[PDB]
DNA sequence: CACACACTCTCCAATTCTCTAA
């Protein structure tokens, strides 16, 4: 019956886990090379 | 006056279900393969039997009115008599 | 009346293309902002002032040209902030009883107008320039005069996008500019889009993210995520030719509608008599069936040939969906094509980063969420469409916003059922919490398929966490077993099934691919004991009310519909629950269709239900009755 | 004149909303 507690165990780690992902915000830039 | 209704009472069990209980017993189906005509012989029949029973409304206004009824007492009690015996 | 002809008299005249202020424009204007603020309720002075066309006529030539003249500017921007007011916060409401809604339409005649005077690009250009050198400087710079302005400013740019659009001239045609259209297109022309982009992705002037998101809301008001990813460079030609096709299916088949007819009746005129007797056919009374209506009709006879059909007493009229969809101008569509993808390239994170930080500091409005859930559907969408990239909305994959939704669809739920005169609103803001849940249980799929071994991980994790906790199952239960057609539209009915079409399927394919057996203090689980919640009488219901309209849903629509009912039927075997007298009627129809070649899949499921159905009342003639009412565990007792 | 049409108003009762028990 372990095989139960393992799976269950196993699963919170799989959700207590960090999203990784290729998170980006890109490069900062001024008004200007927006409007013109 | 007597202005009637589609209502659990007055003709749903008096010369409704205890009639299409008869509707049925020399029909005229002929199974696999066929089921268009068949399903166009048995809509033909419930759509007798209902204007017959109900003649102001359509056939699909009638069904959705008895769908409303199927929670009704005397529905619901007749039907389990039907399914029983008699 | 005759008091604010002299103020407005007094504001000058145009000559040519030219106006000519009068010297004491700041006092008569500052008199119109004093009647406007002493309005009566039934809002007179607004009637009167957009009868004179003053704004059209005196303030947007001010705008134009005196924008210089920085107190009148000042002044003028915060009256027609005041004029362009919508008639909704004007009224506080529709009106109930005809003498304010009356007035409500006039204050919304007098706003379209505006809108229609306000296409113009030196208005968008004079309003775009004042905020950009006032944007130049830093936010420490800033004082009151200048917050307030930029507060005025982005208040008038919403007032303006904000209006509905006039009943008589939204019968324009697809491929054309309408008044949204050239509106966008002069925001395009002035540039304040690209200041609407900037405003969104500063982390210095974050506190108007409330006020751009509205903006950005009311410019895509009537786009559609995919259909505008879509667009580029070789659409004209795929259009025309989409369009002669289209024109011919429809002449097609009206023909063929004209042919039956035809034959239905007969080549004789109608005044032409005989009379028959069918002598099997009973009448209502003991006599035989008299007919009347010519030999023709009695091949396909029905009893209903010569009846009204009923009046559905207004209580039980169904929901209507409140718009058609047209496709908007071309140019407006690459323009709104470019501005999503700069937007979410470049803004969407931060923004909506924002925004999920004034609803959780409670500094924004009563249903701003409303616009926030717009936001993930819509974007992410178009994210999914061209080329998908999760970096670019990893701001929104998070647990945290499947659990936002999932609160304000049921606290949405709850208040259309309680709430209940204005169940319909509340029904509306529960369909953008469905869309934008079904957005992202469609990202995660997206994800699956990508090659990222990142982001299927964090999929694998998400994915986790939603099928583990319960509320994210008993919702669709939920929502199907409350649903009414009396209150929510078609189009939400199609959105609902669609979305548990693509729940089911992602649940179906994890718990096969894996066992991951406890769910929910947990408990075990498996997805056929969870399927067997969807056999109760009132979601079967609901799928054949949408698969009524067949004709006109989308074939994805339909194909989840007879997925759905396919895995009750065949892989639940619960025919019976389906054995219905309506649904017969449907299968009737569908059977009888001239294009059921088109409909292969449906046809082919309800001649599998059929043959089963005649099984049985060959071997037992009480199914007959058995289809007349909906059931519960009759569906056992007929097995 | 007077006998059919055309139109409005009122009342009556049948259906649906709300709250309760099986």
């Amino acid at each position: 019956e372990a095989l139960k507690q393992l799976h269950s165990e196993t699963q919170r780690l799989i959700r207590e886990s960090a999203l990784n992902l290729p998170y980006h915000m890109p490069e900062n830039k001024t008004i200007h090379d927006f409007f013109k | 006056r007597n202005i009637p209704k589609l209502d659990a009472q007055r003709l749903i069990s008096e010369r409704g279900l205890p009639a299409l209980r008869h509707v049925f017993d020399k029909a005229k189906f002929k199974g696999k393969g066929h089921e268009a005509e068949d399903l166009k012989m048995l809509i033909r029949h419930m759509e007798h039997w209902a204007h017959r029973l109900f003649p102001k409304l359509q056939f699909e206004d009638f069904i959705d009115r008895v769908e409303y009824l199927g929670s009704k007492k005397e529905v619901q009690t007749c039907l389990k008599r039907i399914r029983l015996d008699l | 009346n005759c008091e604010l002809l002299a103020t407005c008299s007094a504001l000058g005249y145009l000559e040519g293309d030219t106006y000519h202020k009068e010297p004491d424009c700041l006092e008569s204007v500052k008199d119109l902002i004093r009647y406007l603020r002493h309005e009566d309720e039934t809002r007179d002075v607004r009637q009167q002032l957009g009868a004179a066309q003053i704004l059209q006529s005196d303030l947007l030539p001010i705008l134009t040209q005196h924008h210089q003249d920085k107190p009148l500017f000042d002044a003028v921007i915060r009256l027609m902030v005041n004029l362009t007011q919508p008639a909704l916060l004007c009224f506080g409401n529709l009106p109930k009883e005809p003498s304010f809604r009356h007035h409500f339409l006039q204050v919304l005649t007098y706003l379209q107008a505006y809108k229609e005077a306000f296409a113009s690009e030196k208005a968008f250009g004079v309003l775009s320039e004042t905020l950009y050198e006032l944007l130049q400087l830093g936010w420490e710079e800033r004082q009151e005069e200048d917050n307030l302005l930029i507060e005025r400013i982005l208040l008038l740019v919403r007032n303006i996008l904000h209006v509905p659009a006039d009943l008589d001239q939204e019968k324009k045609i697809d491929d054309d500019a309408s008044a949204h259209d050239q509106l966008l297109w002069a925001i395009h022309l002035s540039g304040l889009d690209d200041l609407l982009l900037f405003l969104a992705s500063s982390s210095a002037e974050e506190q108007w993210s409330l006020h751009v998101l509205e903006i950005v809301s009311l410019m895509f008001r009537d786009q559609n995520p995919e259909q505008l990813a879509g667009v580029g460079q070789g659409r004209l030609a795929q259009e025309r030719s989409a369009d002669f096709a289209e024109l011919e299916v429809l002449r097609q088949r009206e023909m063929a509608e004209k042919k039956t007819r035809a034959l239905q009746r007969g080549n004789r005129h109608s005044r032409f008599g005989g009379s028959y007797i069918v002598q099997g056919l009973k009448s209502i009374g003991e006599r035989d069936l008299i007919f009347h209506k010519g030999l023709h009709n009695l091949r396909n006879y029905s009893s209903d040939l010569g009846k009204q059909p009923k009046k559905v007493p207004k209580r039980r009229q169904a929901a209507r969906e409140l718009s058609i969809q047209r496709r908007s101008a071309l140019n407006v569509r690459l323009f709104l094509r470019d501005f999503c993808s700069e937007f979410l390239e470049n803004c969407y994170n931060r923004l909506m980063g924002s925004v999920k930080d004034h609803l959780l500091r409670e500094k924004a409005q009563q249903h701003d969420e409303t616009y926030y859930m717009w936001a993930l559907a819509f974007f992410m969408a178009f994210n999914r469409a061209a080329s998908f990239r999760p970096g670019l909305v990893s701001e929104t994959l998070s647990v945290r916003t499947f659990h936002f939704i999932e609160q304000n669809l049921t606290n949405y739920y709850e208040m259309m059922l309680t709430d209940r005169k204005e169940a319909a609103s509340w029904a509306r803001r529960m369909h953008l919490a469905l869309k934008a849940y079904q957005e992202l249980l469609a990202t995660v799929n997206e994800m699956d398929i990508s090659p990222d071994e990142a982001v299927r991980e964090s999929s694998r994790i998400i994915k986790n966490n939603i099928f583990y906790v319960m509320e994210y199952r008993e919702l669709f239960l939920a929502l199907f077993r409350k649903f009414d057609e009396r209150c929510q539209p078609r189009s939400f009915l199609r959105d609902l099934v669609e979305t548990t079409h693509l729940f089911l399927k992602m649940l179906e394919r994890f718990c096969r691919s894996r066992g991951n057996l406890v769910v929910q203090s947990e408990k075990e689980f498996n997805f056929l004991d969870y399927l067997k919640r969807f056999a109760c009488s009132t979601v079967v219901r609901a799928y054949v009310l949408l698969l009524r309209s067949y004709q006109q849903n989308s074939a994805h629509t339909n194909h989840c519909i007879v997925k759905m009912l396919h895995r009750l039927a065949h892989d639940l075997k619960m025919e019976a629950l389906l054995f219905q007298l309506s649904v017969f009627c449907l299968f009737n129809r569908l059977l009888s269709d001239p294009a059921a070649g088109a409909y292969k899949e449906l046809v082919t499921f309800a001649k599998y239900i059929l043959g089963k159905f005649f099984a049985l009342a060959a071997v037992n003639q009480k199914a007959f009755v058995e289809l007349l009412f909906w059931k519960n565990t009759a569906v056992v007792r007929e097995m």
